[PDB]
Formats: structure tokens, C-alpha cells, sequence
């Protein structure tokens, strides 16, 4: 019933004059809302939200929502008066009830058409009695449709000034919000395409929700100190670019917080009231909140958090990088797409390096030139090593769906570039472990993961006269089939074993039955 | 020591260790007597003079050490579980008026806190649970107008947070007392088991949080939900829940439900869907 | 490291009739051994506590050493082995970088000034 006249109100504000007409037309809503209580506001906003209108109509219908909310002086002296009065704690607390009554009998609710009944010319009494109200109202019940709204106005463009408006009026409303920061790392993770532009709104938004709270919970629960301080102030045409201690500084303040400190970076709460089982989770959700608002893209903001440990930084002891690796792992896999996406422009700069083409002098093995381990005696190499761990890190905090996105790029980008036999090796010690986890989940992966191998063998051994290490080769492939693979892949292998040097063929006889 | 600090309580606990086993002593008492150690004669004098004592109440935490100390005892612990149960229910004190027309509540107000529920053990904590429940069926069986006393509300919202007790806690709750409660059709207790359900806990398990969705459809439906304040609720508490779920949860929750897809979203409302 | 801790004062007679004995006990290439002896004086070098120490291990690093070598030539085709011993040990970067600013200056421009001064 409601959404029918939800879609006839903006039809016909759509047709409505702008003026007066506006003005008494949001004044009589608003009395019926409340000096008559029809209809809860909460089901009658979520009703005209929930439309599907295309061109000028959702802007009326928005700009109906705006009026609704701020106009109405009404609205406002209570939402003012429940965060003046009530607090979100209330466990800790013993005298709430008397406090519920004194807010109930300032303003009183109606939820059975009690206004409606009394301004009935004839006398019009209700005799129902009602139900046990412990702990409701209005502004709780409108709460969730409020967060729902906020979502509406930013899937559109031009309504920026009414949703700045509408937070910088309405923001104590989220000091009793349950789960207030998943709610910004979602919306914030969600609209990335919609907000790469307008850096001023998203400011703003988190801005509004941090300092919504900024009161109840103690010093420094969930922005740090520098970015409270710096770019906390106004935009002047000149954003607070940061420094690579910025980010040594949150990645820091992570491992710290997973290792288990006795003070710890972040003060401790009660895990059974709050909504973060443990403080590793509210950690990570913070730090990802806090990088994500930044007006910097995200290509640069990933370089630099990949060159927190590529490039040779002081604060990084070593014998603990291991730790660092994991903070930076999961703080990455967590971002959306345009930040973690340029590890693939750092695998594909890495392998073009010179000592992999053309200076091999070291003539030993390269087995053990990419083993990371081996950075307890001073053996880190060059980045070959440390882009290695950082693969493997990222891959193994990462999704099925992450990890799905590797063979179009094994198959497209790298299978052109290899020529010499240590990029092949290369490859084979970044693919290699994840074959499991691959067979596991998605066999299609595992089908195109074991032809390219076999392409890129193919290519190399047509394109070098010879291969000193074809020993390993012949036991990775054999080991490949006779454990992940099975006996799926036959058909597209006898071309190319037909066509290897006699020698391969030699000892690769076993491949094709 | 002193009595206030929480940790004596600790300090108490040994010594109530002793009465517990002096209780498995109580049948068969011929074989395996055990005699008293000799320093704890002195803290065992205390909790007996106190016992005959008939003064206690909730300023020191000598109750929680009565109920700790005669928890496993069907006459010592009658006296300190009722003793906390008449004060966090006010059996029959006063008719204190809720908001809005005929609501009745008893005139206990104060609940017990943080530190003395956290003072007591996990048999006097099951035994309360227990208790509690038996009084509410009990009134919803009866058909009372009266509405529960506030305090003991809140003290049913504050002993649901322990995840120990899921053998007996929000399992059987779900699982015997909404039913219950639903057919001795008051839609009083239900009306404050759902708002209890909406704005009083944070930590519950997937599966829970779908079998009560899935309760609250089959409620919503029948049994004429045709009153404003039932709707209401009903329509809160079904947006409440539905824009909470985890991110990474919902894929393997929904797979368990594939083959009866009716009985996780409604049909009347389009808004849940 | 052994000789570089305890004993620096002793004479380089016994030093280099150690390490030629210990190539002739097992074969190494010259370019391996020029590069283990480097890459093991900058190892001892960085570990170094602040004090006295430091100062020692310096001096024994930046002036030792290099009779060794001269030592090495006398007894022994050897100039381009040290050419690639120092092309290997060139490669790695991170090591330098810590020694580098460890020392707050370029070490590497100031070893191969001192090498090229005994030719």
C-alpha cells in the first residue's frame, strides 16, 4: 500500500510546481507522518527508497527525502535530545529505565493511529491495549533505513550537497549504531567506482562517522594520530601526499597488535559486547578503513605499500620480515581490485630484469638463489627474492576468486616475454604450490595452468640451444602428472612432446600414455 | 580478605571446593572419608556463621559465596537463589506504569552487574538460567496482563552473552521456549522476546540467526499479524537481521536451506525479499 | 671472521698459508674465494657493536686485507678473477646499502680506491 503512494507522491512531485506548493506539500507529509502517525516515517522513507525510477524522477524522489528530514524542525528536537541523554553503553550502566521514561514522556509515540484518532471531529477513542515497550522508538526503528538511504544517494551523482548536508545534521544518530565501522569498510569497498572522483564526499562520510563517536570510546580507537592530525583539516588544492613512514607506521601498528603486546597500540574493550571477536580483526578493519579514504588513487597507494618492504627501509629489523610480509598480505587482500591488481606489473617488471636474460654469471644454482630463507646469511640477491615471498604471501591470504584471475595472465602476458631458462624457472617456482588449492577448487584452472606450461617449455626449448637443468624439469613435469593433473590433459600434450628435442622426447616417453 | 574485591572470591574458591566434595561425602559416607585440611578450618568458620546469619545482600558478594559454596545442595542454596531472584523480580513490590496505555510492570528496577554476575559459577549460573525460565513459562501459561518486571529483562539479556552455556542457552532457548511461548498465545512475552531479539545482543551464530529469521516468516504470516505494535516489531527486527549478515557467512548458510527456499523469505513483503 | 675477531695482530704469514692451505684441501675457484673473503669481511664488518670494536674491525677490513691479496699474487690471471670476484659480489645490493649506511659513507668507492692503490 505504502510503496503504491510512494510512487504516486514523487509522480506527482514530479509534476508538483516548485515554490509554495513545495513547501506546504512537505509540511502536510510531514504532519500526517507525525501530528496525525498514520505511518512510521521509517517504512514510509524506506518505501519511497525502494523505487526503481529512471531519469528526473529519482532526483525528485531524493530531493523529497531531503525535505522530509531536514526541513521539519519537529524531527530534529528529538534525535538531539536522545543523543543528549542517552549513551551507548549499557551494560555498564543501572538507571536506563527512568531515563527511557523521562525520553517517552517529552515526546510521546503513537503507533495506533492515536493522533489520527484524536483529530477526529467526532470523539474517536482506542481502548487496545498495548504491548510491553522496553526499548523502542522512533529514531532506532529509522536508524537502519537511514544507512539504506545513504546508500540510494550515493548511487547517484548530482545529490553530493543534500547527502553533506544530511550528515553534517544528522551524524549523532550513529552513536548507537551496533556495527558502525563494517558499515563504512563495506560501503566504503562497494562505491570505489563512484568515489575515485569526489575525494570531499568520502572525506566528509568518514570524517562524520569517526567523530560521531569520538567520545564514549577511548583515545585513539580507530584513526592514528598523524592522519588526525594532517589530513583531518580541510582540502586547500594541496592533499596530505604521505611519506613511506606513514605506512611503515600502520603496518607497524598491525604486527604489533597480532603478535600480542601487553600495552598494545590499540586499548583494550570487552570482545563479548562489541562486534570484532578479537582485536586482530578490529585492526585490520580500521586499517583498511583509514587507507581506503585517502584521496591518493590506488596505484600509488599500493606501490607504496609494496615498497614498504621491497626498498631498503630503517623501522623493518630484520629477522622479523616474516611478520611484515603477513601484515602486508592481508592488508592487500582485503583492498579492492585497483590496489592489489599491480603486483602483476611487479611480477612482469621483474622478470624483464637483466641478470635473468643476459647477465648469468652466477653459474651455480639458481635453486638457491630463489630460496628467501636464505636471508639469514646476507644472500638477498636483488628484488627476485623478496617479489617471490611477497607472491606467495599475497596468494595464500587470497580467495579462490583472486586466485582465478592468474592463468588469463600466465597464458597472455608472461608467454610471450620468456626466452632463457631461468625465467623459466622463474614462473615454475611462482606457480608450483598453488596447483593444489587449484585442483581443489576449479579444474579449468588446473587444465590451462599444465598447457601453458607445456607452451612455454616448448617456446624455450625452440628458442635456446640447450637446458642444464632438464633433470628438475622432467621430475616437476612427472610429478605434475602423476599427482595433480591425473590423466585429463592428453590430447593437447602429444603435439607438443612431438615436436622437443630428441633428448626430452627421450626422456619424456611416459608423459603421453 | 576482604569481601569486595572480586578476586577473594577467587581466593574463597578452594574452600568451597572442600564443602563440594564434603557433598559427594554425603551418600556413601562410610568409604573414602576425607578429613578437613588445617589451614582452612579458619576461612570454613566464616562462610557457616555467615550462613546462619540472615542479613545478605548484594552490598558485599557474601551471596555469591553462599551460592558458590552450596550450589550442589538442595537446602543451603534455596535461601541465597531466592534471596537474588524475589530482588531482581519484585514478586508482587509495586505496579510501576510502562509507556503507553495499560502496561504494568513489577517495581524492580536494578539487575545485578557486570562484576557480581561475573562473581558466580557456571552450576549457580544454569540453576539461575533454569529458574528464570521455569517463571516466565510459567506466567505465559497463566495468561497474565502484567507486564515482566524491567530488571529482570535486563538480566536475561545479560546471561545469554556466555558461550559455555550454548547447551543450554540460545539453542534451547530457540529451540523449546519461542515455540512455547508462540502457542500459549499471550504475544506480551513474545512482543519482548523480539524486541530483546533486535536491540539486546551482538553474538550469535549463523545458523541461529537463520532458524529465528526463519521463525520470525513463519510467526509473521499466520496467526493474524494484523496489529500495528506485532508488524512493527516483526517488520524491525526482519530488516534488522537481513542487513547484518556477514559477507563471507551467507554463502555457506544459504546452501544448507537450497531445497526449501520458502522458508527463508517471505511472501506479503517485497521490502524483506 | 675467526682471524678478523681474536687475533688481528698476528702476522699474515700464518694467515695466508691458512687460506692457501684450506684452497688447496678442497678446490675452489679463485673468483669464489675472492668473493667469500669480501662478503665475509663486510658480514663482520655490520655486526659490529659501537665502540672500539668497530674501529678495530675497520682497520682490519679496510687495511689487512690487502697484503693479503698482494701475498696471494706473490705466491700464485689473478687480476681478472678479482675483477669477477668483484663483479659478483657487486650484485648484492642490500648488503652494501646496509654497510653503506651503516659506515655513513660510499665504502665501496673507498675499497676499490685502496685495491687499485696496491694494483
Amino acid at each position: 500500500h505504502v510503496r503504491t503512494f510512494a510512487d504516486f507522491l514523487v509522480y506527482e512531485f514530479s509534476t508538483s510546481a516548485g515554490g509554495q506548493q513545495l513547501n506546504k506539500c512537505i509540511e502536510i507529509l510531514n504532519d500526517m507522518v507525525w501530528k496525525y502517525n498514520i505511518v512510521t516515517l521509517d517504512r514510509l522513507i524506506l518505501c519511497l527508497a525502494m523505487r526503481s525510477h529512471e531519469g528526473n524522477e529519482a532526483q525528485v524522489c531524493y530531493f523529497i527525502i531531503q525535505l522530509l528530514l531536514l526541513k521539519p524542525n519537529d524531527f530534529r528536537n528529538r534525535v538531539s535530545d536522545f543523543v543528549k541523554e542517552n549513551s551507548p553503553e549499557h551494560w555498564l550502566q543501572n538507571d536506563w529505565h527512568t531515563k527511557h521514561m523521562n525520553y517517552h514522556k517529552k515526546y510521546p509515540e503513537k503507533l495506533y493511529f492515536e493522533g489520527l484518532a484524536e483529530q477526529v471531529d467526532p470523539p474517536v477513542q482506542i481502548q487496545s491495549p498495548y504491548l510491553p515497550i522496553y526499548f523502542g522508538n522512533v529514531c532506532l526503528r529509522f536508524l537502519p533505513v537511514f544507512d539504506i538511504v545513504i546508500h540510494r544517494f550515493l548511487e547517484l551523482l548530482p545529490v553530493s550537497k543534500s547527502l553533506e548536508t544530511l550528515l553534517d545534521h544528522l551524524g549523532g544518530l550513529y552513536k548507537f549504531h551496533d556495527r558502525p565501522v563494517t558499515y563504512l569498510y563495506n560501503t566504503l569497498h562497494y562505491y570505489e567506482m563512484h568515489l575515485r572522483d569526489r575525494a570531499f564526499l568520502k572525506r566528509k562520510l568518514v570524517h562524520a562517522i569517526i567523530g560521531s563517536l569520538k567520545d564514549n570510546r577511548p583515545q585513539g580507537w580507530c584513526l592514528s594520530d598523524t592522519y588526525l592530525k594532517c589530513a583531518m583539516n580541510a582540502r586547500e588544492e594541496n592533499p596530505w601526499v604521505p611519506d613511506d613512514t606513514y605506512y611503515c607506521r600502520l603496518i607497524g601498528r598491525l604486527v604489533d597488535t597480532m603478535a600480542g603486546k601487553s600495552p598494545g597500540p590499540f586499548p583494550n574493550c570487552d570482545w563479548r559486547f562489541n562486534e570484532f571477536p578479537n582485536p586482530a580483526a578490529h585492526a585490520l578493519h580500521v586499517t583498511c578503513v583509514e587507507l581506503m579514504a585517502l584521496a591518493v588513487s590506488g596505484k600509488e597507494v599500493g606501490n607504496a605499500l609494496l615498497n614498504v618492504v621491497l626498498k631498503s627501509q630503517p623501522l623493518v629489523p630484520r629477522e622479523n620480515i616474516t611478520a611484515w610480509m603477513n601484515a602486508i598480505g592481508l592488508i592487500i587482500t582485503a583492498l579492492p581490485e585497483p590496489y592489489w591488481i599491480v603486483l602483476h606489473d611487479r611480477i612482469v617488471s621483474v622478470i624483464s630484469s637483466p641478470s635473468l636474460t643476459s647477465e648469468t654469471e652466477w653459474v651455480g644454482y639458481p635453486f638457491r638463489l630463489f630460496d628467501f630463507t636464505a636471508c639469514h646469511q646476507s644472500y638477498s640477491e636483488m628484488s627476485c627474492s623478496y617479489t617471490l615471498a611477497l607472491a606467495h604471501a599475497v596468494w595464500h591470504h587470497s580467495s579462490i576468486g583472486q586466485l582465478s584471475l592468474i592463468p588469463k595472465f600466465l597464458t597472455e602476458v608472461l608467454l610471450p616475454i620468456v626466452k632463457t631458462e631461468f625465467q623459466l624457472l622463474y614462473v615454475y617456482h611462482l606457480v608450483g604450490p598453488f596447483l593444489q588449492r587449484f585442483q581443489q577448487e576449479r579444474t579449468r584452472c588446473m587444465i590451462e595452468i599444465g598447457v601453458a606450461f607445456y607452451d612455454m617449455l616448448l617456446n624455450v626449448d625452440q628458442c635456446s640451444t640447450h637446458l642444464n637443468y632438464m633433470d628438475p624439469i622432467c621430475d616437476f613435469l612427472y610429478h605434475m602428472k602423476y599427482m595433480f593433473t591425473g590423466d585429463s590433459v592428453k590430447e593437447q600434450v602429444e603435439k607438443i612432446i612431438c615436436n622437443l628435442k630428441p633428448a626430452l622426447k627421450l626422456r619424456l616417453r611416459f608423459i603421453t600414455h | 580478605p576482604d569481601i569486595n574485591k572480586p578476586q577473594s572470591t577467587h581466593a574463597f574458591a578452594m574452600t568451597c571446593i572442600w564443602i563440594h566434595l564434603n557433598r559427594k561425602a554425603q551418600n556413601d559416607n562410610s568409604k573414602l572419608q576425607i578429613p578437613i585440611p588445617h589451614s582452612l578450618r579458619l576461612h570454613h568458620e566464616f562462610l557457616q556463621q555467615s550462613l546462619r546469619n540472615k542479613s545478605l545482600q548484594m552490598n558485599d558478594y557474601k551471596i555469591a559465596l553462599l551460592c558458590n559454596a552450596y550450589s550442589t545442595n538442595s537446602e543451603c542454596f534455596t535461601l541465597p537463589m531466592g534471596a537474588l531472584v524475589e530482588t531482581i523480580y519484585g514478586n508482587g513490590i509495586m505496579r510501576i506504569p510502562l509507556p503507553g496505555t495499560n502496561c504494568m510492570a513489577s517495581g524492580s528496577i536494578t539487575p545485578l552487574p557486570m562484576n557480581l554476575l561475573d562473581s558466580l559459577t557456571v552450576h549457580a549460573k544454569m540453576s539461575l538460567i533454569h529458574s528464570i525460565a521455569t517463571r516466565v513459562i510459567k506466567l505465559a501459561h497463566a495468561k497474565s496482563s502484567v507486564a515482566l518486571a524491567p530488571a529482570l529483562v535486563e538480566t536475561y539479556s545479560r546471561l545469554l552473552v556466555y558461550m559455555e552455556i550454548e547447551s543450554l542457552g540460545i539453542k534451547g532457548f530457540i529451540s523449546q521456549l519461542l515455540p512455547t511461548v508462540f502457542k500459549s498465545h499471550a504475544w506480551g512475552i513474545l512482543h519482548t522476546l523480539l524486541e530483546m531479539f533486535s536491540y539486546r545482543m551482538h553474538h550469535i551464530q549463523p545458523h541461529y540467526r537463520v532458524q529465528l529469521l526463519s521463525h520470525l516468516h513463519t510467526l509473521a504470516a499466520v496467526a493474524q499479524t494484523n496489529q500495528n505494535q506485532l508488524h512493527l516489531c516483526v517488520e524491525s527486527t526482519a530488516l534488522r537481521l537481513i542487513t547484518a549478515l556477514g559477507s563471507s557467512e551467507v554463502q555457506p548458510q544459504f546452501t544448507r536451506f537450497l531445497s526449501d527456499p520458502k522458508t527463508v523469505l517471505s511472501a506479503e513483503s517485497e521490502e524483506l525479499n | 671472521l675467526l682471524e678478523g675477531t681474536m687475533n688481528l695482530t698476528g702476522e699474515t704469514q700464518s694467515l695466508v698459508e691458512q687460506l692457501t692451505m684450506v684452497k688447496r684441501m678442497q678446490h675452489i675457484p679463485t673468483p669464489l674465494f675472492v668473493l667469500e673473503i669480501w662478503k665475509a669481511c663486510f658480514v663482520g664488518l655490520i655486526e659490529s657493536p659501537e665502540g672500539t670494536e668497530e674501529l678495530k674491525w675497520t682497520a682490519f677490513t679496510f687495511l689487512k686485507i690487502p697484503q693479503v691479496l698482494v701475498k696471494l699474487k706473490k705466491y700464485s690471471d689473478f687480476t681478472e678473477d678479482v675483477n669477477c670476484a668483484f663483479e659478483f659480489l657487486l650484485k648484492l645490493t642490500p648488503l652494501l646499502d646496509k654497510a653503506d649506511q651503516r659506515c655513513n659513507c660510499d665504502c665501496t668507492n673507498f675499497l676499490l680506491q685502496e685495491c687499485g692503490k696496491q694494483g
